[PDB]
């Protein structure tokens, strides 16, 4: 069992009342996970705010952006969970932000606030949908020059929909719908029974 | 200030599916039922939306299975049936929810085993 | 016309049906009894109105709209369809 | 109801950029084809423009809209500044696939499930 | 052919494949290598194989060797014992 | 009133008094690992792997039987119900052997899991383990009973759902060994249940013996087709062909148990299968050739031929979406000689309300019932999931049951009124004793079988079990949504088929000879091509060759349940779904496809083009066809009397008797169970 | 493998085979499963 | 996954006593050269705040003389135990970070000595046969471990439902994985955070008005590995 040390959890449980008192008007809930880390949780309109704030408070310097991801919650109306992990390596902590963006409801975008973001920005665009308004170049960076469709959403297919071979008749490299020589074989993994309370 | 649409969100323009996809595919939205095989019900808690099966044709050189559907492997799961009848209206693809049927309440009592006259 | 079937399409609990229904009440055996061969078809639809459907020779089918009509105008619609 | 803006507030002033959009790839055709040696005509490929204008035509809602040209012009940013080479704008022509009929009948020849 | 009896048709295809080239079969076929081990006849109504190796081997197992006619056969080995 | 209130770990639930611990739990949401407790198998506290913790309380209580009492506090996830389990954990594991990789309920183990979630994760067993010699209990049954946790379910389900009561336990100490004292195999319908009910992998399933593995099986939810049950199953499918049908749990239909016949006769549904169209080639035998050619064959002859010079005799496990497209195919040529091979009595009324061919009173109202009068056939095997409710009901509730048949071996104790369809006049009379009987019951219910009707005096039996409803119903003055009659069908397409409009009976076939025949799935012999005019230019349309095949002009394979999203619909009209499993084999196709393209290759061309439009179609004909899963409740049994009161017809002397006397009767009768190897292995060890 | 020799084990292989690729003893991947849906063959006896 | 053969420490002995030269040698050939200083010589300098802004998080920072070691900082492992001094730099340029990897390679041939000297005796893998593996001595003669090894193979952990970010210090820099979790065996999500998806991004402002060349010594000076970049 791993050890935990509480002076963290109280620590970062502390902090989170103060970004919340000093930003109450975004932060809709603030909770420390089990594992001494901090998530304070914005409204979307919050984004600008509550990153300038935490990169330029004396009491809260969070100079550089860990990572900027979107998890995806189909069930959940606002689709994606845009997160926003951040180290402050004045007081050697690390807290995220994460707010909520549905598909066709774009998040501003926080270039200025940390300029890490220019890139992960148009990587959740790519994979995801969601749109930064005020981004400088807002583009495609890890899909094909033509991809149609955004990856990582969970409703879209592993293997995808087209794939790519050379056709001779043609002497140019030509995509057509996917077709497989065996298919994801999809394993049920769930067990019927559930471990603990949580 | 916010916009008036009454359009139902569809989004089958942005989502990048190929038309064939988007209008040929029924998907189900249904509760997994339990493999009688266990007893557990941990299975059988969230909605699940699965769309249409289709070819499973042999493979000629090596007897694999092969198939030409993408969308068969997807199984997405929601958590109540609300939610996932608004992603199949917006996505565009045709839904037929299945209601969810739980095992009905059963009186059961040891003394009845050794009952007088049964 | 040839007539071959007619479906009297009607939706139990309904407001409109009343009429369709008390009509087979009390005068469907009799219609049957009249016409002992020609198949007719007492189904139930729901939040539908009712309809009449009727099938004539080679396949064509023909709709009379039975919703909110009175016994005596359902039993009317039924012998006006087997001329 | 009751949705935020993305970037038109009505169909109407989104329709402008969709105009505008049209116009960019109308004017752009003609360049693509010759600095991509692509073996199509200028007059083919902007009727492709069209249909793909048009093959969402449907769309009734400003913001899926406004959406779809932010899109577009990126796909024009790829096709301009190039970065995407024949290959990938061929590809806009289905050249190689066999077209697949859509008669009943004809799929009923050929494939388990239409 | 093979283990399974796995033999193209004379008509199939894929026996195009094995034109100028081995099909790839093995002579030695376990149905028949398993057969050759001798019936262990131990003298315990329930004896183990643990696969012969220990650690090196198959889970151990326990077979009950009481039915008289039977014999007893690891389901991973398929070694038979007997009392 | 009735409602204690109990709190499981504090969460105030509220339960009927009598509930036990494990269901307080239940409504809460946790759930006590369990084992020898089955919800519709009586408790018996074998396993005591449920022991949790009362509040206050010096020890444990067993979950599932321990009538919860007001303000206890379960403590579910108490160190102790945890020490209760790494404890109990320990035993079951100490005389197991430990084959998972042969056990092939590997990931569908209750077992593991609860060792796995619940348990500990190593042993202190070093002495020695047990072995149990195994038992040829059947030719489906494989009792690798050496796996067995001595957890009774198995002979409690073969005591209390089925009423075998052979199974049983033989010994004490460590080597209580669950198998049959003397090696009689466990013959019975119901008997595959066993293996979905013992959570070990001691006795499994022999034809699925090590085909796969569960976690690779992809599981589609579908319809059975081989009873007229309906019951819910699921078919697990790998790679592409079907391994495995296990019951899904339908309350109403089949409350998570599946005949027999349509568990192992999956098999029978890959053999013999019809997959290309052939055609009947100058030389006199049937020729595999593409669609187009095979299908102008059959144009060419629709067109030829006028109304009344096409049939169809339809029958067995055809979809309402083919019925639907051969009656409106067959009406744009103008003959209505549509039929289908299973007698229904057409003389009064018949097809035209709905409850004089309906089992209407629900399977889940032989529950509620009071007397049954069984008349004329065998439920054991004619619906083997019917046969269970009248078992059921006779056990936890008091069912008289009464039958007037053959006296043939129901599985509880029925009164054997006769073998005389004139006694139904006997009681209708108020002369035989049962009459007071009846009139004793607040709600009574009679039941006439399919099979009495498909005899000659089939329309005078009918009428005469409807006179006695109608005294039956007066005398009892029972309630009017109560409803007496009802009758119960063997074959899936009979209540869709009557839905349809399809008339039943080839009666009128046999009156005038067809100068064409679509046989759309019919391997019965009610017309043959002796019978069939000269020219005999009749064309099968089904998934097996059996009978119909070779008599048959042109063949156009179909596909089978597994195969296709059709509809089919029980007998009390409960309309059901089965989806598609497989893609269908070879060139074969789609049923209802096939008949609208023979309609465009012929120039009448049925208007639905997509699945969805054949169901508006299914919609505007009947009702049922497309609401799924929802009874008809009202019917109009009164004016179905007054026509039965018009129709006069004699009883004949000869006992009405049930096809199916004894179980070798019941494993091969439709095309797909004929077809089975397994089904074959199961009729040789009978005989 | 002098010093301390091999276990034989009766199947194992007395001659070692090298590449056989481009030499026509080559692997050729074949399925080596059996048929699995049978199918009805028509009658031969003319009706 | 299993223990260290029985010698292998030895021998990453033998390699460690003497590595020390071979990365001297280099050094002979180009710490000093005439040349190598001026190709890589205030060449692509970056700031200290804007390293930061940017989110470098790597040598980059540390070239720049800001002093951050995730391993140092927030300790991951045993790397707590140990002692080795982060090489911090000044003057951030191609020249100054290339000596910072240079002194790393020397700082970790100190943490490995350590290791070596005081590596404990004891298991490899957790006891829980819930999360590790079961020996296959043990699952080959006890049921729990049979049931153990079955369930985790075939299905898995079963982590309990959450969320975390964990972050290291990979040779190139921070590499974290934000993995959410649902209770299943499989995760929801796994963002990785690639040290290299943030420094390529600088390519353009640290290259600015150079020559081709320039380019070249700078994506070198950010250890590119495509495979993080891209994911
Ligand atoms: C040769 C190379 C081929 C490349 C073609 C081109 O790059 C691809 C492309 O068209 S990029 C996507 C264009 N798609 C839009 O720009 C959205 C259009 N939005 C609507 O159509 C609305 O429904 C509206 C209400 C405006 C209908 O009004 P209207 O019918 O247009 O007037
Ligand atoms: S039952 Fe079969 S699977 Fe479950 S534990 Fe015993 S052996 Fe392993
Ligand atoms: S056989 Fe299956 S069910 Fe019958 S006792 Fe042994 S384990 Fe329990
Ligand atoms: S379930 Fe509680 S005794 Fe077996
Ligand atoms: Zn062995």
């Amino acid at each position: 069992v791993r050890p935990r040390s509480d002076v963290t959890h109280k620590q970062l449980s502390a902090f989170g009342e103060y970004v919340a008192e000093i930003l109450p008007k975004y932060v809709q809930q603030v909770q420390v996970s089990c594992l001494d880390e901090l998530e304070i949780c914005i409204h979307p309109d919050g984004v600008i705010p509550t990153l300038t704030f935490l990169r330029d408070h004396t009491n809260a310097q969070f100079k550089s952006l860990a990572d900027l991801t979107a998890v995806d919650v189909p069930t959940r109306q606002n689709r994606f969970e845009i997160v926003y992990n951040l180290l402050s390596l004045r007081f050697n902590s690390r807290i995220r932000v994460k707010t909520y963006a549905d598909e066709l409801t774009p998040i501003d975008s926080i270039v200025s606030v940390h300029i890490a973001a220019n890139w992960y920005e148009r990587e959740v665009w790519d994979m995801f949908g969601v749109f930064f308004f005020n981004h400088p170049d807002l583009r495609r960076i890890l899909t094909d020059y033509g991809f149609e469709g955004h990856p990582f959403r969970k409703d879209f297919p592993l293997t995808g929909y087209v794939e790519l071979r050379y056709d001779d008749e043609v002497k140019r490299v030509v995509a057509e719908p996917v077709e497989l020589a065996q298919e994801f074989r999809k394993f049920d993994l769930n067990s019927p029974w559930e471990a603990f309370p949580a | 200030q916010l916009i008036t649409v009454d359009e139902k969100l569809d989004i089958t323009t942005l989502t990048g599916v190929p038309e064939e996809h988007i209008k040929t595919r029924k998907v189900r939205i249904f509760v997994p039922a339990r493999n009688n095989m266990q007893s557990g019900v941990n299975n059988t808690k969230k909605w699940k939306m699965e769309f249409d099966t289709r070819e499973r044709w042999e493979n000629p050189l090596m007897g694999w299975a092969s198939t030409a559907d993408p969308l068969s492997n997807m199984v997405l799961t929601f958590s109540a049936k609300e939610d996932a009848i608004a992603f199949a209206e917006k996505n565009g693809w045709s839904y037929d929810v299945e209601e969810k049927k739980v095992p009905k309440p059963k009186s059961k009592s040891y003394g009845a085993n050794f009952s007088w006259n049964k | 016309l040839g007539l071959r079937e007619i479906r009297v399409h009607l939706c139990q609990r309904s407001p409109g049906s009343q009429g369709v229904r008390d009509f087979i009440v009390q005068r469907y055996v009799e219609l049957k009894k009249a016409h002992p061969n020609l198949p007719i078809l007492i189904r139930e639809c729901s939040e539908v109105q009712p309809k009449l459907w009727a099938r004539y020779a080679f396949g064509q089918e023909k709709t009379v709209s039975l919703n909110n009509l009175s016994a005596d105008e359902v039993t009317r619609a039924m012998q006006n369809v087997l001329s | 109801t009751s949705v935020k803006p993305i970037f038109s507030r009505d169909l109407n002033e989104a329709k402008r950029r969709v105009r505008e959009l049209y116009r960019a790839w109308y004017r752009e055709v003609p360049n693509t084809v010759h600095l991509m040696q692509l073996d199509i005509t200028v007059k083919q490929g902007r009727d492709k423009v069209r249909e793909m204008f048009m093959k969402n035509a449907h769309v009734t809602d400003p913001r899926v809209v406004d959406l779809l040209v932010i899109k577009g012009k990126m796909e024009l940013q790829e096709t301009i500044k190039v970065w995407k080479q024949r290959t990938h704008v061929m590809r806009f022509f289905h050249e190689t696939e066999t077209p697949r009929p859509k008669d009943f009948l004809s799929k009923f020849y050929m494939g388990h499930d239409p | 052919i093979t283990h399974t009896g796995q033999v193209y048709d004379e008509k199939d295809y894929r026996r195009v494949r094995f034109v100028d080239r081995q099909k790839e079969v093995n002579e030695n076929f376990a149905i028949d290598l398993i057969a050759q081990q001798p019936v262990n006849e131990v003298e315990h109504r329930i004896i183990a194989c643990d696969g012969g190796g220990g650690a090196l081997g198959h889970p151990k197992v326990y077979i009950n060797l009481d039915k008289e006619t039977k014999t007893g056969t690891c389901g991973y080995c398929g070694l038979q014992f007997k009392q | 009133s009735n409602l204690i209130e109990v709190f499981v770990d504090g969460q105030s639930v509220m339960v009927e008094p009598g509930t036990t611990v494990l269901q307080a739990c239940e409504k809460v949401g946790m759930q006590i690992p369990r084992f020898c407790y089955h919800e519709r198998l009586s408790v018996a506290g074998n396993c005591r792997m449920c022991l949790v913790e009362i509040e206050k309380a010096p020890k444990v209580v067993a979950a599932c039987a321990m009538p919860v009492m007001k303000g206890w506090n379960i403590l579910t996830n108490s160190e102790k119900s945890k020490k209760a389990r790494e404890g109990v954990m320990e035993f079951l594991l100490a005389n197991h052997p430990l084959d998972c990789p042969i056990c092939d309920q590997g990931g569908e183990c209750d077992l593991q899991d609860q060792s796995m979630m619940f348990g500990s994760d190593r042993s202190r067993f070093l002495e020695g383990k047990r072995a149990v010699e195994d038992k040829n209990i059947g030719p489906l049954v494989k009792t690798i009973m050496t796996r067995c946790i001595q957890c009774t379910r198995c002979i409690r389900f073969a005591s209390e759902i089925a009423g075998v009561d052979d199974l049983g336990t033989t010994g004490r100490g460590n080597d209580m060994q669950v198998g049959t004292y003397i090696e009689k195999m466990f013959m019975s319908e119901l008997s595959g249940n066993v293996i979905d009910i013992c959570p070990v992998g001691a006795l499994t399933s022999k034809p699925y013996a090590f085909t796969a593995r569960p976690w690779e099986t992809r599981k589609t939810e579908s319809i059975d087709v081989m009873d007229a049950v309906g019951s819910n199953i699921v078919v697990s499918t790998r790679t592409g062909e079907v391994m495995r049908i296990l019951p899904r749990m339908h309350e109403d239909i089949n409350e998570e148990w599946i005949s027999d016949k349509t568990r192992f006769a999956y098999d029978g549904l890959k053999r013999q299968r019809l997959t290309e169209p052939m055609v009947r080639n100058e030389k006199g035998l049937l020729t595999y050739t593409s669609w187009e050619d095979a299908l102008s064959r059959v144009a060419g002859m629709l067109q030829n031929f006028e109304g009344n010079a096409v049939a169809a005799i339809a029958g067995g496990l055809v979809d309402a979406e083919a019925l639907v497209a051969l009656k409106d195919l067959l009406n744009k040529v103008d003959s209505d000689n549509l039929c289908t091979e299973e007698i229904f009595p057409t003389e009064g009324a018949g097809t035209d309300l709905r409850s004089n061919y309906l089992l209407n009173t629900t399977i889940a109202g032989v529950e509620e019932a009071d007397v049954v009068l069984l008349v004329g056939t065998n439920p054991r095997f004619e619906a083997p999931l019917f046969n269970a409710r009248i078992r059921k009901s006779w056990l936890h509730n008091d069912l008289k049951v009464a039958l007037i048949g053959s006296p043939v071996d129901l599985t509880y104790r029925y009164d054997h009124l006769g073998d005389s369809p004139k006694i139904l006049q006997d009681i209708a009379s108020g002369r035989h004793s049962f009459c007071e009987v009846l009139k004793d019951a607040k709600k009574p219910m009679v039941v006439l079988g399919s099979s009495a009707l498909q005899r000659d005096d089939g329309a005078a039996i009918l009428v005469a079990v409807s006179n006695m409803v109608q005294k039956i119903r007066v005398t009892t003055g029972v309630a009017a949504e109560w409803k007496v009659m009802n009758i119960l069908h063997r074959i899936a397409s009979q209540v869709a088929a009557l839905d349809l409009g399809y008339k039943p009976g080839v009666e009128a076939i046999r009156k005038n000879p067809p100068k064409m025949l679509f046989l759309l799935g019919a391997d019965g012999g009610c017309i043959t091509r002796q019978d069939l005019p000269k020219d005999c230019f009749i064309v099968y349309q089904g998934h097996h060759g059996d009978v119909g095949a070779p008599m048959a002009d042109v063949i156009l394979p179909g596909a089978a349940y597994t195969e296709k999203s059709a509809t089919y619909v029980n007998t009390e009209g409960r309309a059901q779904q089965t989806k598609v499993a497989v893609t269908p084999p070879g060139l074969a196709r789609e049923d209802w496809k096939i008949i609208r393209a023979l309609s465009e290759i012929a120039g009448i061309t049925l208007p639905y083009d997509t699945l969805d439009q054949v169901r508006n179609r299914l919609e505007e004909v009947s009702p049922n066809l497309v609401r799924y899963d929802d009874i008809e409740e009202t019917n109009y049994f009164q004016q179905a009397s007054e026509l039965a009161k018009l129709v006069n017809q004699e009883v004949l002397a000869d006992p009405l008797v049930p096809p199916q006397l004894t179980i070798k009767d019941f494993y091969m009768t439709d095309s797909i169970s004929r077809a089975s190897q397994t089904m074959a292995k199961c009729v040789k060890a009978v005989t | 493998p002098t010093t301390n020799p091999p276990t034989a084990r009766k199947f194992i292989w007395t001659n070692h085979k090298f590449n056989v690729s481009a030499t026509p003893e080559q692997y050729v991947p074949y399925s080596t499963t059996r048929k699995k849906i049978h199918e009805w063959v028509p009658p031969s006896t003319p009706y | 996954h299993q223990d260290l053969p029985l010698g292998l420490l030895d021998d990453i002995y033998e390699f460690s006593k003497n590595f020390s030269l071979r990365i001297d040698e280099v050094e002979e050939m180009l710490t000093n050269n005439r040349i190598w200083r001026n190709r890589t010589v205030d060449i692509g300098v970056v700031t200290a705040e804007d390293a930061l802004n940017y989110g470098f998080s790597g040598v980059m920072l540390r070239g720049s003389g800001i002093q951050w070691d995730l391993r140092k900082t927030q300790p991951y492992d045993v790397y707590d135990q140990v002692e080795f001094d982060v090489p911090i730099g000044s003057r951030g340029d191609c020249y100054d970070r290339y000596l910072c990897r240079v002194e790393e390679m020397r700082q970790s041939l100190r943490i490995i000595e350590q290791c070596l000297n005081k590596m404990p005796p004891g298991e490899i893998k957790v006891d829980d046969a819930k999360v590790s593996p079961p020996k296959r001595a043990e699952m080959k003669t006890s049921m729990e471990s049979l049931i153990h090894h079955f369930k985790l193979y075939t299905e898995g952990y079963q982590v309990p439902p959450g969320a975390t970010y964990t972050a290291i210090e990979a040779p190139k820099g921070e590499f974290g994985v934000y993995l959410v979790s649902d209770g299943s065996s499989r995760p929801y999500r796994c963002k990785i955070k690639a040290p290299g998806f943030a420094h390529l991004a600088g390519l353009d402002k640290m290259s600015k008005g150079h020559m081709l060349a320039d380019v070249v010594a700078i994506i070198g000076t950010q250890d590119i590995v495509f495979g993080e970049i891209d994911r």
